[PDB]
């Protein structure tokens, strides 16, 4: 079975350089061209260039001639793409894909490598309780604001409250992340019983427990 | 530097036939452009579907086929399946260059449509003490996963300090999203009624609250 495995997500600072790998298995690596593609939010897909492992021949999209460099090692069946002088415009997901001549296309694709070029520093979040404005059900929540980088984890009552929990996707606001999580429980269980959100932000080794009390 | 154009979005249902197209700004698409079609599923998972205009990739379901329709390349999915929901990109070979289209987001209705459930939370006393005020509007159980959010303070639209998340899939396969309106504590006190309005397929669901 043909497979292309790429290196993991990269976090680089402006001006740095990164080398993304693409390991092939399931076929004769030296016989097929490897294509490199760039996927940047709001910019569709861009072709970077290609390399034929068996000959080492390379062809670049003019635009990337001074940004990318292709290499390959037939002994380890791995292709590599190095990006230099990184800038925020280089932030994107990069893919390698196999081109088959008689197919006239790219059939198998790597899983992609997410590259983030940033100079931002780790920032802990501020955690705030979300109570109703003082039905059979009641919705409580917790706001996790101003943290970087992602992610943060949120549990309710130390994992005891699991059903009815909605941890929403994070969004940016002033260069930082904001997330919220909510739990819907029986109106007869709160405030009659306690509801506490447990927030953790590994990157900053911060842990905050916030009890949701009536307003 | 040819420009390749695709439909931005299309919706279909299980069992139906849907056709996606790929146009070139340079002229009519022909077999000499060796049109490719690839599929991107959640978590940026790409799979090649078509190459050389009509060659199906290894392991790709027979329901996918490529062709030329008029002066454009086309991808036909006959008997659409829920799993076919994805973003489809076409690529054309022109001027010894490989140019990709902007991609078409194909939605396949795999469950009943559902209007959103909206909940609006006021700023916590704790946050207000920092001279900050964030209202949180949670949006859950909606399908399909496309909504637009509008905030109004005392009847007037407000977008300054507002941010809305992308929709994400819930355990029950419906979607959820959140919207936030942030102001200074002082500004929060200069208004009375706050409203979060969520529009989904032409219908608007609203929730409001009074600072006092």
């Amino acid at each position: 079975e043909v497979q292309l495995q790429q290196s993991g997500a990269e976090l680089m600072k402006p001006g740095a350089s990164v080398k993304i790998s693409c390991k092939a298995t399931g076929y004769t690596f030296s016989s097929y061209w490897i294509e490199w593609v760039k996927q940047r939010p709001g910019h569709g897909l861009e072709w970077i260039g290609e390399i034929l492992p068996g000959s080492g021949d390379t062809i670049f999209n003019e635009k990337f001639k001074g940004k990318a460099t292709f290499t390959a090692d037939t002994s380890s069946n791995t292709a590599y793409m190095q990006l230099s002088s990184l800038t925020s415009e280089d932030s994107a997901v990069y893919y390698c894909a196999r081109w088959v001549l008689d197919y006239y296309g790219m059939d198998y694709w790597g899983q992609g490598t997410s590259l983030t070029v940033s100079s931002a520093s780790t920032t802990p979040p501020s955690v705030y309780p979300l109570a109703p404005g003082g039905s059979a059900m009641v919705t409580l929540g917790c706001l996790v604001k101003g943290y970087f980088p992602e992610p943060v984890t949120v549990v309710w009552n130390k994992g005891s409250l699991s059903t009815g929990t909605h941890t929403f996707p994070a969004v940016l606001a002033a260069d930082l992340y904001t997330l919220s999580s909510s739990v819907t429980v029986s109106a007869s269980s709160w405030p009659g019983q306690s509801v506490t959100c447990n927030v953790a932000h590994p990157a900053s080794s911060t842990k905050v427990d916030k009890k949701i009390a009536p307003s | 530097d040819a420009v390749v154009t695709q439909e931005s979005a299309l919706t279909t249902s299980p069992g139906e036939t849907v056709t996606l197209t790929c146009r070139s700004s340079t002229g009519a698409v022909t077999t000499s452009n060796y049109a490719n079609w690839v599929q991107e599923k959640p978590d940026h998972l790409f799979t090649g579907l078509i190459g050389g205009t009509n060659n199906r990739a290894p392991g790709v379901p027979a329901r996918f086929s490529g062709s030329l329709i008029g002066d454009k390349a086309a991808l036909t999915i006959t008997g659409a399946q829920t799993e076919d929901e994805a973003i489809y990109f076409c690529a054309l070979w022109s001027n010894n260059k490989l140019v990709f289209g902007g991609g078409t987001k194909l939605t396949v209705l795999g469950q009943p449509k559902s209007s959103p459930t909206v909940t609006l939370f006021p700023p916590s006393s704790e946050e207000l003490s920092t001279a900050k005020a964030t209202l949180v509007c949670t949006i859950t159980d909606f399908y399909p996963g496309v909504v637009t959010v509008d905030w109004k303070v005392d009847g007037t639209p407000v977008t300054a300090g507002m941010e809305t998340t992308q929709p994400s899939k819930q355990s029950n396969n419906k979607y959820m999203a959140s919207s936030y309106l942030t102001l200074t504590a002082r500004a929060w006190e200069r208004h009375s009624s706050y409203s979060c309005q969520v529009t989904h397929e032409g219908h608007s669901s609203n929730k409001t609250l009074s600072r006092a």
